[PDB]
């Protein structure tokens, strides 16, 4: 009931800290590999492994170490974080040619951002603002705006929820956030979502409205000497009700 | 060894064939596939083909030509869903071992059918006058341009499907920390509207 699974979701790391990243596989599947994808080159395949006792190079093994003791995990580790390991890692299964099929399956993914100082780390401000009047008169849909600001590293997950129900029709979320210095390497994020209603359903005042912005951040006891509350891993979220105007 | 795609993004009008297509370079490849990957998820096989010719699948057309050296993907009646990324894999081994191709960005853009191009100022619901502009229902030949001003953020644009009422809306999102900021100025660098 569960397929091919990794933990955690996200990460980040200052340089030189060693990972595991867990991977686990329900299906007993014979076959297990792991891949990044960086914004440019699709996915290289890192290492794989075709049996429990069993693990080979794939084409970019440098930098990773793997194991596959029992049938169900194959954790890869990161020995000396680098920079250039910033990247998505996907591991996949597949039955392994006793079970048949070429099929890859894979699991969701680990982002991983490497930087050079964690007190880079930053959660996201977030807000909602209302829909224009204007908008209303004109189209009688009703458009709200999520705005999350200055995080760093950029993992967060935006929900829009309304009256208490995750929704997904009349809403997107840019597929990319904004870098608000672009010349900057540790930059802090930008992203935006909208949600458009009809004026009828912003309109009655027992709506609610909320957009939560899920940030991973600093957790299982980092080191924090400074000012700021510690940017952990968080939600922060910001709500509006309908406004029978 | 070489697999190689179509560099994207790829732009299409909803209702046209999107196409990708790949070239691979070792002559004995026996296993050919398209994996669809949206933003932010993993890539999901769709298409698998072993055979010189066409295979088919619902608005998906695979053909593999073996004499040439490549595989394509034909997404028929292109719908704003299907906007997400391609990969091309072709396999390597006697076990079958994959290579990827680097994927192509597909972006099919919604019909408008019904224009009403309009920007809009919208205000925050608690926090005391904060600024955030819209510039929505535009049709998809229109071009966002970030008004390159160091404090002025601009969104690329993004398309919501209304399905309650079968109502798609481009839209792009611009604010700034009110440096003598209005929503007029926002977006106008956009080339030529009207």
């Amino acid at each position: 009931n569960a397929g091919v699974t990794q933990t955690p979701k996200f990460q980040v790391l200052k340089t030189g800290q060693s990972m595991t990243l867990q991977c686990a596989q329900d299906m007993n599947h014979e076959y297990m590999s792991w891949y990044r994808q960086d914004p440019g080159m699709g996915l290289r395949l890192i290492h794989y492994s075709v049996g429990a006792g069993i693990t080979d190079q794939g084409e970019v093994p440098n930098g990773y170490n793997v194991s596959r003791s029992t049938t169900e995990d194959f954790p890869l580790r990161l020995l000396s974080a680098a920079p250039s390991q910033t990247s998505v890692y996907f591991c996949a299964s597949r039955p392994g040619l006793a079970g048949g099929r070429p099929e890859q399956y894979f699991g969701p993914g680990t982002r991983l951002t490497v930087t050079e100082d964690l007190k880079n780390v930053f959660p996201p401000e977030v807000a909602v603002f209302e829909p224009s009047e204007a908008e209303i008169s004109h189209t009688q849909k009703a458009t709200l705006v999520c705005l999350a600001t200055g995080f760093y590293p950029d993992h967060v997950e935006l929900s829009w929820w309304v009256n208490g129900k995750e929704v997904h029709s009349g809403v997107c979320t840019d597929p990319q956030p904004l870098k608000e210095q672009p010349a900057l390497n540790d930059s802090r994020y930008a992203l935006s979502s909208r949600l458009r209603v009809s004026a009828t359903f912003w309109q009655d005042p027992r709506n609610h409205f909320r957009c939560q912005v899920q940030f991973y951040g600093l957790s299982e006891n980092d080191e924090w000497t400074q000012d700021r509350a510690k940017p952990v891993t968080q939600i922060v979220s910001a709500e509006a009700w309908g406004r029978a105007d | 060894k070489e697999v190689e795609q179509n560099s994207g993004p790829l732009s299409v009008p909803e209702g046209a064939i999107a196409s990708l297509n790949c070239t691979y370079s070792d002559r004995g490849s026996q296993s050919f596939f398209w994996y669809r990957q949206y933003s932010g998820k993993s890539p999901e096989l769709i298409m698998s083909i072993y055979s010189n010719g066409d295979k088919e699948d619902g608005r998906f057309t695979a053909q593999l030509n073996k004499a040439s050296q490549y595989v394509s993907l034909l997404i028929r009646d292109s719908q704003p869903s299907d906007s997400a990324t391609y990969l091309c894999a072709v396999t390597t081994d006697s076990w079958g071992k994959l290579q990827f191709g680097a994927g192509t960005q597909v972006v099919v853009t919604p019909d408008i059918q019904n224009p009403d191009p309009a920007v809009y100022q919208l205000r925050d619901s608690k926090s005391s006058d904060k600024s955030v502009c819209l510039f929505t229902d535009f049709d998809s030949q229109t071009n966002v341009s970030q008004s390159k001003d160091s404090d002025v953020y601009i969104t690329d644009k993004c398309v919501l499907d209304m399905r309650s009422m079968d109502f798609k809306s481009n839209s792009a999102v611009a604010w700034s920390n009110k440096s003598d900021f209005a929503c007029a100025n926002a977006f106008n660098n956009s080339i030529i509207p009207e």
